[PDB]
């Protein structure tokens, strides 16, 4: 607050901590749904596209958790197979309208970083061990997500250039030139050569 | 040094006051300050009443340095400096010094009438 | 004074009431009254302004005042007789170790022993008046401070340093102070301070390899310091306490000293003109240590200088020919070589300015002074390679050129040394533009340096000084080849053509080709190995910013207490460095923010010797920069609170007296290097060119203008601080340059400001009696 | 020349008791002038206020309360107009932009920090364009002929022909700092030492050059020390910056050989470029108490790079400030020519103001006197503009006057 005012309000705001506790599904950030495809979206999984934040009803002083981006509910939503629709539902899209939405695209780009990581930790005592199944999903669900503008090509590869490079994950990085193999291969007749 | 202004104020003044200047506080770097005095068929109670005039008198009306130490611990003087502070109270903006000083006799003039 | 007296009869009245009686609160509201009258301070100076028109008075008010004291005292209360004891004691009103003589001890031990004794005597009377120290606490602390630099020493010449600046710089500093002063008396009991701590004297005792307590107590004797009965009863208590093939340093160094006074009283003469004598002498000299024992006696003994005249003469009848034949000039070189080469190591250890004449009538300035002038690198001394120096002819060097090709010289019968000497860098300079042309085989370049470096080893030294001024004005790339003539100048011996001492000469010349070249192969890394001998040197950390260094430093000097030497030597690298006003502001900053009582008053003991590298300056940075923009600007002095405040407040008289009353040559360069107006800087609405007078009249107008002003806050009680202080730290004048106006003002903000500066004459006294008037 | 205003404070001069600080002046390409001044009234933070002076407008004066504890060293605006870095003594870069783009709303969201070392010299990074103007083509009735772009290369360079945006500031220790923005609102710092031979840096300029390199002259203010040169290549290894130095041919000065009286001017006062991106002419101020001695050098080669000296005043009052130009003059033999002989002096010019009233406008090769202005109390920061036809300056007192030069 201003300097003038202070406590007067400051306090005043931490009186409504109490309604704002009636008014919190507790655990909520842990909390987690079954994918589905069958559609008809529970509005209680959906998110602001703008910021990745729970909608939240009133102005009220909410616990700090429900303030932050929920991004452990959008990672663990695109790594189940068929979980194209629920996303969709979840961020607002339509695929009427194209529009490059930004924090899907930072979060599918952590996917690959993180497939990375975990290909990078050994992937040869198990042969199938879930790494190669994670690259197949991701080579699916990301050709969906860039391919209707939803995310864009180049800004996330020079985000996944800075991601990578300094950590020096090199074991699995034939399977990443696949996945962007998939994208060119699927794609390069509709754009430019500079994308 | 000091302004013409209050040299002709001061010598027009009414022979009950005796207006001289403060060498006793931290003066002549800011306001001027005089303790000038009560001396008439009235009252002589509390003499000082400490009045800073400041620069460019023909604006920011001076104010009087209150002090309750003196005035307290007697009935006359809490009732002269409730009245008093009262007329100030009551008089206009951009006061003169002998606006203070009348309104102080007539102040005390009217606490010796009603004790 | 009547009305105390009347209150301290009413005590007595009361209390014998009460006497009697065993609610009597007339004791407790009379007591009250004591100490509400004698609380104020403007009362306990009126009583004191009140005592000297009314004498004999006070006899009556303190007999009342002691029989009040016996009659409460037998009638205690839970809490009337503490307040009484409490006016008795103000009717009557009307330690620690000390680190700054540890660290101004420390620091003149580490940067100029080569300093006169007057100037560190004058400097140590200032910190016993301006904190008043006792005088055994004072002693005890130059004996402790001298004591734990020697085991702190590294091994090597600093050991000698030491062991030369406690046995013979420190009892002259004494003898000083008893001269400019039951000193004796003193000293024995500063001396029984010292012997209670064993674990000291036994550090320093395994590191002396003999009992240097008793070469102490041996030295105090001879300069007089200590009685004989208590040298032997101190030397008694210390045996009894240590009870539970080489000479050691100290028995060489207090024999060495009679033999610098010797050596200067016979070599005089050049042995009765018999240089052989000379080249046995100086070939002694030359063998291990003995140098260096005896600059450390003469550096420590105020000598040096005569020294350094003695042996520049000898370079200068030695420098040309006489008409010989061989085995007489083949002795007349190496008389050049060895003063050439221990006048290097003077210049390079004690500093150059106990080489320079300081006044030579008549144009004949010697050759070394001239060439360590223009031609030897020092620390913040880089040379221009193509100064005016380093291209003396052309026609000289092209017959020194072909007297290095021709073979091993033969022709020293006659070379005028001086314009040997001075030719070389052009020679070697021609040398390199023929190598990097390529007309210049790498194996006659081997052959030219070992002419040079074979037969006289200071022409590898004036060659090696060119090529470092050359190679630092150079780039990156283009100084590959450069680096490899070092290496051959700089290298192992050449062999079967040495004159005579040869290896000694090789020892000194790798020692002086080490401090010459290691700047420059710093910048690049590069090891020549030339044979620890820099101790202090490149101590800052790589990529560190330069304040964690400063705050790491300050922190661990303030939770030791004292200050190392190690630390002085990083303290005086980034006074130099980050300039003044950044050291003293981050300083002061680090002051600000401490909380405790304690520290504060530790924090500024140690400040104060370390803003003693250039006190002058930090001075003007500090009561020019520093305070008044901590006192104009209204959101900084919250910083100026009660624990820190009065610390800093100290430490601002403490460095205005201790300037106005009057180190390093970094600071003395630096000084001359700059330019300022501080007529310009401080308009000012004795001298007052002086920038000194200055800053301390734009200072006291600041300080009135703050007491005049209104909003009293924590600045006023600053400004309170700093002339309470003023007060108190004076003799008698930093106070001469105060507004008369401050008179007035002080006492209208409250006290001690007037008692103390009236000099209470009869009409002093009215003057004083006025003042305490208003608040 | 003449003087078109002069702008004071109202009362709110008289620095009182607190003595003065060195001034920065900055002016955009679009006319705002950025500055600061000893205001010094119930506040210090009086004296780290950045105004802002539309040229149009200057009674309009905004005033951006920078958060600098301390003294403003630098001020420095964009290749654009529309950023200004700011850097204090004690680190603290601080990169305003336009709030809301308003020219009077200004906030830092991005900034260095190399905490406790002064920044002594800082610069924008180098976008990669630059044209030149062909004086003798000016009747030549097309654009191309008359200003022509020369081929230079941006520092770090990323991906596509697109230069990153950042800066390089360079401390009071041999410390250099580089900071990268990102496309996005990231930003990259890191800190190096010039060369390993840590040691004082009491002056500073940075130029660049062709080929992507900054090139960096350090000097510690003593005249008789070398003035030192670096070449520092910037590169994103993996993520990070990455910051190479390389020692280049310093030199020493003249005045120190003169060996008649060799003392004298024993402060180096002012080290600039000639122009940033002409990172081989070199001007050098040294200066005494009184008088001062300005000196032109470049590297020319033949020791392959060497320093020599191209011009030198006589001897002058002190200087105390230096003004170099910004139109980039094509500098050549034949537009020398036709620049003498159609008066045309807009490039060739440096202003050098002393400590009595005077200005003096001098020639940038050979340092002969071209014209003098007599104020009729000195001027603490001078700034030209970018076509070179006025100039801005901060007087000792809070005048700030705009003169136009013929």
């Amino acid at each position: 607050p201003h300097w003038l005012l202070g406590n007067l309000v400051s306090d005043f705001v931490d009186t409504f901590r109490p309604t704002a506790r009636i008014n919190s599904i507790c655990g909520r950030c842990s909390l987690l749904p079954v994918v589905n495809n069958s559609g008809a979206i529970c509005n209680s999984w959906k998110l602001d596209p703008a910021t990745l934040r729970f909608p939240l009803k009133g102005l009220l002083p909410y616990d700090k958790d429900l303030f932050e981006p929920q991004t452990a509910l959008l990672r663990y939503v695109l790594e189940q197979p068929y979980s194209r629709d629920m996303v969709c539902n979840m961020l607002g899209l339509n695929k009427q309208h194209k529009q490059r939405c930004p924090v899907l695209e930072d979060q599918l780009v952590d996917l690959v970083v993180y497939a990375m990581e975990r290909s990078e930790t050994e992937e040869k005592f198990d042969d199938g061990g879930t790494s190669q199944l994670l690259w197949q999903h991701l080579s699916s669900q990301l050709i969906f997500f860039v391919l209707f503008q939803f995310a864009s090509f180049p800004h996330m590869v020079l985000s996944l250039h800075q991601k990578l490079a300094g950590r020096g994950l090199i074991k699995g990085r034939d399977h990443l030139m696949w996945v962007l193999l998939q994208f060119i291969s699927g794609s390069i007749q509709k754009n430019a050569l500079a994308d | 040094s000091i302004p013409s202004v209050l040299q002709g104020e001061v010598a027009r003044l009414d022979p009950k006051f005796l207006v001289n200047l403060d060498p006793s506080h931290c003066s002549n770097n800011g306001t001027v300050h005089l303790i000038c005095k009560l001396d008439d068929k009235d009252l002589p109670s509390v003499p000082p009443l400490e009045l800073s005039v400041p620069a460019d008198y023909p604006a920011q009306s001076p104010l009087w340095i209150d002090r309750q130490w003196q005035y307290d611990a007697n009935p006359f003087l809490q009732s002269v400096h409730r009245c008093m502070t009262s007329r100030l109270l009551q008089l206009p903006d951009k006061h003169s010094v002998t606006a203070l000083l009348n309104t102080w006799a007539q102040s005390v003039h009217q606490a010796c009438l009603s004790a | 004074l009547s009305a105390l007296h009347w209150l301290l009869r009413c005590t007595a009245a009361s209390a014998e009431r009460l006497r009697e009686g065993l609610g009597e609160k007339q004791l407790a509201m009379c007591l009250q009254r004591l100490e509400k009258t004698l609380s104020s301070t403007k009362n306990r100076a009126l009583l004191h302004i009140a005592k000297l028109e009314e004498a004999s008075s006070w006899t009556a008010i303190e007999h009342s005042l002691l029989k009040l004291g016996e009659i409460l005292a037998n009638l205690s209360n839970p809490q009337l007789r503490s307040q009484a004891e409490q006016c008795g004691t103000l009717i009557r009103s009307i330690k620690t170790g000390f680190p700054t003589v540890h660290a101004v001890i420390l620091l003149e031990g580490t940067m100029n022993l080569t300093g006169e004794t007057q100037s560190l005597v004058e400097q140590l009377t200032m910190v016993k008046r301006m904190q008043h120290i006792p005088t055994p606490l004072f002693v005890l602390e130059i004996w402790k401070a001298c004591f734990v630099g020697l085991i702190e020493s590294p091994e090597g010449t600093e050991e000698l340093k030491w062991t030369a600046f406690t046995f013979l710089k420190i009892p002259q500093v004494l003898v000083k102070l008893k001269k400019y002063s039951d000193f004796t008396e003193d000293v024995n009991c500063a001396f029984e301070f010292l012997l209670k701590l064993t674990p000291l004297l036994d550090k320093a005792d395994q590191r002396c390899n003999c009992d240097c307590t008793n070469f102490l107590l041996q030295e105090c004797g001879k300069q007089g310091l200590l009685s004989e009965a208590s040298v032997n009863n101190l030397m008694a208590k210390r045996k009894a306490d240590r009870e539970h093939n080489i000479q050691p340093n100290i028995q060489l160094i207090l024999r060495a000293e009679p033999t610098v006074t010797n050596i200067l009283k016979t070599m005089d003469a050049d042995h009765s003109k018999s240089p052989e004598g000379l080249l046995g002498v100086l070939g002694h000299m030359l063998s291990g240590k003995s140098l260096d024992l005896l600059l450390a006696a003469a550096a420590a003994t105020g000598k040096l200088k005569s020294f350094a005249r003695k042996f520049i003469n000898l370079n200068e009848f030695t420098t040309y020919g006489s008409e010989e034949s061989t085995k007489p000039a083949s002795v007349r070189a190496l008389l050049f070589d060895i003063s050439f080469l221990m006048l290097c190591h003077v210049a390079q250890t004690y500093g150059s300015e106990v080489i320079l004449s300081e006044s030579r009538t008549g144009a004949e300035v010697p050759f070394f002074e001239t060439w360590m002038q223009t031609c030897m690198p020092e620390e913040g001394k880089i040379l221009n390679p193509d100064h005016p120096c380093f291209r003396p002819d052309s026609t000289k060097v092209e017959s020194l050129v072909a007297l290095l090709n021709n073979s091993s010289e033969m022709k020293l019968v006659q070379m005028k040394w001086h314009e040997a000497c001075l030719s070389i860098s052009a020679a070697i300079l021609e040398i390199l533009n023929a190598w990097e042309n390529g007309v210049l085989a790498f194996e006659s370049i081997q052959k030219i340096t070992d002419n040079i470096k074979g037969k006289v080893c200071s022409l590898a030294v004036c060659a090696v000084a060119w090529l470092v001024a050359h190679v630092r004005m150079l780039g990156l790339d283009e100084r590959e080849k450069s680096l490899q003539m070092i290496r051959q100048l700089a290298g192992p011996l050449f062999s079967e053509n040495t004159l005579q001492f040869y290896n000694e000469r090789v020892v000194i010349m790798n020692s002086i080709l080490e401090r010459m070249c290691a700047d420059v192969l710093q910048q690049t890394a590069t090891q020549i190995k030339f044979p620890d001998t820099m101790p202090y040197w490149n101590l800052l950390p790589p990529k560190r910013p330069i304040k964690e260094v400063l705050t790491d430093i300050f922190a661990k000097v303030l939770e030791k207490g004292w200050v190392d030497s190690r630390s002085i030597h990083i303290f005086d690298t980034l006074l130099h460095m980050g300039g003044v006003y950044w050291f003293c502001n981050n300083l002061i900053k680090e002051l600000l923010k401490e909380t405790r009582k304690e520290h504060t008053l530790r924090a500024v003991e140690l400040l104060y010797s370390i803003f003693c590298l250039d006190m002058q300056q930090v001075t003007l940075v500090l009561l020019g920069h520093i305070l008044p923009g901590l006192l104009t600007d209204s959101s900084k002095w919250h910083s100026l609170m009660d624990p820190p405040g009065t610390a800093l407040a100290k430490l601002a008289v403490w460095c205005a007296l201790s300037s106005y009353s009057s180190a390093s040559t970094r600071q003395k360069k630096r000084h001359r290097e700059d330019i300022e107006d501080y007529i310009s800087l401080f308009p000012l609405d004795v001298n007052m060119r002086d920038p000194l007078n200055r800053v301390l009249a734009n200072l006291f107008l600041l300080i009135s203008s703050i007491l005049g002003s209104r909003t009293a806050g924590p600045h006023t009680q600053f400004v309170q601080w700093f002339m309470e202080e003023c007060v108190d730290c004076l003799e008698q004048s930093v106070l001469q340059f105060m507004p008369f106006t401050t008179v007035s003002e002080l006492v209208k903000v409250s006290k001690v400001v007037l008692a103390i500066t009236d000099l209470s004459l009869p009409l002093g006294r009215q003057v004083a009696a006025k003042a305490i008037a208003a608040l | 020349m003449d003087l078109a205003y002069v702008c004071e404070w109202e009362k709110w001069s008289k620095s009182t008791h607190c003595p003065s600080v060195p001034l920065a002046c900055a002016w955009s390409c679009r006319n705002l002038i950025a500055f600061t001044m000893d205001l010094r009234s119930d506040d210090q933070d009086l004296t780290r206020m950045i105004h802002i002076l539309d040229t149009e407008h200057p009674w309009d004066l905004h005033s951006i309360p920078s958060e600098h504890h301390e003294a403003i060293t630098c001020l420095e605006w964009d290749q654009s107009g529309s950023r200004l870095l700011s850097a204090d003594a004690d680190g603290q870069i601080k990169c305003w932009s336009m709030a809301d783009h308003l020219a009077n709303s200004w906030e830092s969201s991005v900034g260095s920090l190399v905490e406790g070392d002064p920044i002594v010299a800082l610069s924008w990074l180098h976008n990669g364009v630059k044209l030149a103007l062909h004086v003798e083509k000016s009747g030549a009735s097309s654009f191309g002929e008359k200003f022509s772009r020369v081929k230079f290369s941006p520092s770090l360079t990323l991906f596509g022909g697109k230069p990153m945006e950042g800066w390089i500031a360079v401390t009071v220790s041999g410390l250099v700092t580089v900071s990268l923005l990102k496309p996005s609102g990231q930003v990259l710092t890191s800190t190096e030492s010039l060369c390993r031979l840590r040691g004082r840096v009491a002056l500073a300029d940075i130029a660049f050059t062709g080929g992507g390199n900054i090139v960096v002259a350090t000097a510690d203010g003593s005249s008789a020390s070398p003035v030192q040169f670096y070449k520092v290549c910037v590169s994103v290894v993996s993520e990070k910056c990455r910051i190479d130095t390389e020692i280049l041919p310093s030199l020493f000065m003249r005045c120190t050989t003169d060996l008649n009286r060799k003392d004298k001017f024993p402060a180096i006062t002012h080290l600039k470029f000639l122009a940033r991106d002409m990172s081989e002419q070199v001007l050098l101020c040294a200066s005494s108490q009184t008088s001062s001695i300005v000196e032109c050098w470049s590297l020319r080669k033949e020791t392959i790079l060497k320093w020599r000296i191209l011009s030198a005043t006589n001897d002058l009052d002190r200087v105390s400030a230096v003004a170099l130009p910004k139109l980039p003059i094509s500098l050549t033999n034949t537009d020398l020519k036709v620049a003498s002989d159609t008066q045309f002096y807009p490039g060739l010019g440096l202003a050098l103001a002393f400590h009595d009233g005077s200005v003096h406008i001098v020639h940038r090769l050979s340092l002969q006197t071209m014209a003098v202005f007599y104020s009729s109390v000195h001027l603490k920061a001078m700034q030209l503009s970018w076509t070179s036809l006025a100039l801005v300056g901060i007087d000792s007192h809070g005048k700030l006057s705009v003169l136009r030069l013929s």
